């Protein structure tokens, strides 16, 4: 409730949600883990739980930090492109889910995450 | 042993039909993590038990979850939910409190707030407040109008009650469907909640249940019966998914639903209600 209370007093959220991480600050907890057969297509975001076995899939709201900080979404439609879907995260970095959302950006032809899985 | 490799377990009618008073619930139990929430594995297992019954389970489902938030401000239940119903049910949540969920629609506060315009086909309740063992009132009455007005026939209700969170009417209501249980999964045996499960609403009266009484053999059920903490259910996931079962969904007149209407409605083959857009607003 700290790092959520910080992406309140800036302008730039994704910045600061980043830099705190960066700099040792707690990644924000209670990622909505979901249990799955570790068969998925493994596709960054879907409808269903997608994860292979190298990946975790989490309920797409609870990843979202723009969602779990109740803040403007910046997407141009005004709509969340996780919530009511499944995010999938490579399973090194289950530490900090939203920081790895923040970080990264799926390919648009693909669908796979960049420099994770988009053979591209 | 077999039973720790099941979802949970559901209430027989061995304890269903005995005479008892109501007695305080004495479990020896009264602690196995997942790495998720314990909720994930408390739904999932729900989920995997309504898999085994004769749910009706038409496109465009019509599915509302009610105590669907967390003091952690999510909804592992919900997004459990949209694991494993079909892509294009409407899920629509509420809760007190304000939280963020993977829903189509979210609701905050009171669930008598929640106007449901049109009738829905799944009910699924944890509602819960935490604050001698009478029958409560509470949330309880808005479920049971909901279940007399609001529920389609052979629609079904999965409401979480506990020792002292239950209601009278509400065990009678259980009368109205084809068939009825209390299921309490494996990952919460040391608890006393369970589900009381109505599957397939049909609308009229097929048993006399006196509620009371009906706690009373709950209680004895759950001081009479070994369960150990358990989520090996959970090892194989391969068929988790509802299956996809195209139930239909037709509109009748009561005087049109006969023998064969309400043996279909019996059988988990189909839904009577309005087939119009979902309209459920906060009033
Ligand atoms: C154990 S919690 C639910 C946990 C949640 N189902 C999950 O997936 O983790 C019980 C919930 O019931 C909600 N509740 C209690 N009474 C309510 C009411 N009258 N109307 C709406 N929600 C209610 C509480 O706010 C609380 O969040
Ligand atoms: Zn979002
Ligand atoms: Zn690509």
């Amino acid at each position: 409730s700290s790092v959520l209370s910080l992406v309140n007093f800036t302008v730039d959220p994704q910045k600061a949600y980043l830099d705190f991480v960066n700099a040792g600050g707690a990644p924000l907890t209670n990622c909505v883990k979901m249990l799955t057969p570790k068969t998925g297509t493994g596709i960054a975001i879907s409808v269903k739980p997608e994860s292979t076995a190298d990946q975790e899939t989490y309920g797409g709201a609870s990843v979202c930090l723009y969602c779990r900080a109740h803040i403007e979404h910046p997407d141009v439609s005004g709509v969340c492109k996780y919530k009511g879907k499944f995010v999938q995260i490579p399973a090194q970095c289950v530490r900090d889910p939203v920081g790895f959302c923040l970080s990264n950006t799926p390919c648009n032809v693909c669908q796979y995450w960049i420099g994770y899985g988009c053979n591209c | 042993a077999s039973a720790d490799w099941k979802p949970g377990h559901a209430m027989p009618s061995l304890f269903k039909v005995q005479n008892v008073n109501l007695e305080r619930c004495e479990l020896a139990n009264y602690p196995m993590p997942r790495g998720v929430h314990m909720n994930i594995a408390k739904y999932m297992q729900l989920c995997q038990y309504l898999n085994t019954c004769t749910l009706a389970v038409p496109a465009n489902m019509r599915v509302i979850h009610f105590g669907a938030g967390s003091d952690k401000g999510i909804a592992p239940g919900t997004s459990v939910l949209r694991q494993w119903l079909p892509t294009d049910a409407i899920i629509i949540d509420n809760d007190l409190n304000e939280f963020v969920s993977d829903a189509d629609i979210t609701l905050f506060g009171d669930c008598v707030t929640v106007r449901v315009g049109q009738q829905v086909d799944l009910v699924i309740s944890d509602m819960y407040d935490p604050t001698s063992n009478e029958s409560k009132a509470l949330f309880f009455t808005y479920l049971c109008n909901l279940i007399n007005n609001n529920l389609a026939l052979g629609g079904s209700v999965a409401i979480k009650i506990t020792e002292h969170s239950w209601s009278v009417e509400l065990y009678e209501l259980m009368g109205k469907f084809a068939w009825w249980t209390v299921f309490c999964t494996n990952a919460n045996a040391s608890s006393s909640e369970g589900f009381l499960l109505g599957i397939n609403y049909l609308g009229t009266i097929k048993e006399n249940i006196d509620g009371g009484a009906m706690h009373a053999n709950y209680i004895f059920w759950r001081n009479s019966t070994p369960m150990n903490l358990s989520t090996y259910s959970l090892f194989d996931l391969s068929k988790f998914q509802l299956k996809l079962k195209g139930t239909p969904v037709l509109q009748l007149k009561e005087s049109q639903i006969n023998e064969l209407v309400i043996s279909l409605l019996s059988q988990g083959k189909l839904l009577i209600r309005d087939n119009d857009t979902l309209s459920v607003s906060t009033d």
